[PDB]
């Protein structure tokens, strides 16, 4: 992940560790007059934290710094995944927003299916017999 | 070219130290004429002894020649081969004592293993270093083979003084009739933290709490290892947020004391990170957190 992010913001091509320090310095010490806001979309987050909580902790902590301009959006399966990984006090310090997506019902699903077929349903077609 | 072995009932620590340090070394130094012969005290009652560190310090003191590629063999041990090379080298130098080593408990909970005995037996063939040792167990001679007794070249002496032995009985909990898992070594950690500064205790508390969290999330009686450690950068970020350490220099300066006493280890995984970890058990860690660090 690290290098990819760096490769998408600087054009350089470094290893993962050097990318980690590069991103840390960039988000911490570069003045706000010479940057640009970045919207990361960390996806399938449960597949990154499988040996240690390093990636999640770094990505969530980079939003704490004042000089940074980061807006992280992370999606996952389980709700209370960070609590099971980081700890209650660190999560309380970070202070993110939480959203839960409930399943569909038998009305919304029918509405989706009907919306996806509007022009075609009950229409007229010219058909060649041969 | 003999090797003394003192046996009896009581404590032989003060006697051995007073004999080796205050009498033998100055006499040898004066007899070979300037500086005194260095002595390598080797605690035996400590369950956390490791022969790799002992051989590292032996190498530092004696500065032996390195090992060529043709002598390393196919995945061969790099300690016994170097000891044999030193033995072959030291068979021509003039006969002069250059090092004196004291083994306090030759049959302790961790020094009685076969590999350590083999290393010590090979190290005693060299005539240029002097051995002094003592034993406490009563089936001690069963520990030595018919070949180890040949190159140890022991001479047996008896000294009984009914000494209290108040220092050897520090790594075990006497309050529980001495059934406190002697090979663990968790009592020494409590004794050390009993007399440490305020800043170090908070850092150890933070490390223990994080390691316990990781152990609980990952897994009982399982011991903690590198898999349940804390990354050095993450630990620095955590401790810097509680006004414990300011930069990495202070953290690495205050971690050396804990590393030396075999109470914390630092090692690198396959991905190149640095992981610090405590080689204790979950129950022992909880007891340490509850009995001595709960009140600060």
């Amino acid at each position: 992940c690290y290098e990819t992010l760096w490769n998408k913001v600087s054009g350089e091509r470094l290893t993962w560790a050097a990318s980690m320090e590069s991103l840390e310095f960039y988000f911490k010490r570069v003045p706000k007059n010479k940057k640009k806001t970045i919207v990361v979309l960390l996806d399938e987050l449960d597949a990154m934290v499988t040996k240690s909580q390093d990636i999640m902790y770094n990505f969530f902590n980079w939003t704490t710094y004042e000089n940074a301009k980061l807006i992280v959006i992370a999606v996952a399966n389980t709700m209370d995944l960070p609590e099971r990984q980081l700890g209650n006090k660190i999560t309380s310090r970070i202070g993110f927003t939480r959203i839960m997506f409930t399943g569909y019902t038998h009305e919304e699903l029918k509405n989706i299916i009907d919306l996806r077929l509007k022009g075609l349903n009950d229409s007229f077609f010219y058909v060649d017999t041969k | 070219g003999f090797s003394l072995l003192f046996y009896g009932v009581g404590s032989k620590r003060n006697f051995l130290e007073e004999f080796a340090i205050d009498y033998l070394s100055p006499k040898i130094a004066y007899s070979q004429l300037v500086n005194s012969i260095p002595c390598l005290i080797l605690n035996g009652y400590n369950p956390s002894c490791n022969y790799r560190d002992v051989f590292k310090e032996i190498t530092d003191l004696l500065v032996p020649a390195e090992l060529t590629r043709s002598e390393t063999k196919y995945w061969g041990n790099h300690v016994i081969l170097q000891i044999q090379k030193m033995i072959d080298f030291y068979k021509n130098q003039p006969l002069d004592i250059k090092l004196i080593l004291v083994v306090h408990n030759l049959d302790g909970p961790s020094i009685r293993k076969n590999t350590f005995q083999t290393m010590l037996s090979f190290l005693s063939v060299i005539r240029q270093i002097a051995i002094v040792a003592s034993t406490d167990h009563i089936y001690a001679p069963l520990l030595w083979d018919n070949m180890k007794a040949q190159n140890y070249n022991f001479v047996f002496h008896d000294i009984s003084n009914f000494e209290p032995s108040t220092v050897e009985s520090t790594f075990q909990d006497v309050m529980k009739m001495g059934k406190s898992d002697t090979s663990s070594g968790a009592e020494g950690a409590k004794y050390v933290l009993q007399s440490l500064t305020v800043n170090s205790k908070k850092m150890y508390k933070l490390l223990i709490e994080t390691q316990m969290q990781n152990m609980g999330n990952l897994s009982g009686p399982k011991r903690g290892t590198q898999r349940t450690g804390v990354e050095l950068k993450l630990f620095n970020h955590l401790c810097a947020a509680d006004f414990i350490a300011s930069n990495e220099i202070a953290l690495r300066s205050m971690l050396r004391e804990f590393i030396e006493h075999k109470m914390a280890n630092i090692t690198k995984n396959n991905s190149g990170m640095e992981i610090i970890w405590v080689p204790y058990t979950y129950a022992e860690l909880e007891k340490l957190l509850k009995t001595v660090l709960n009140t600060l």
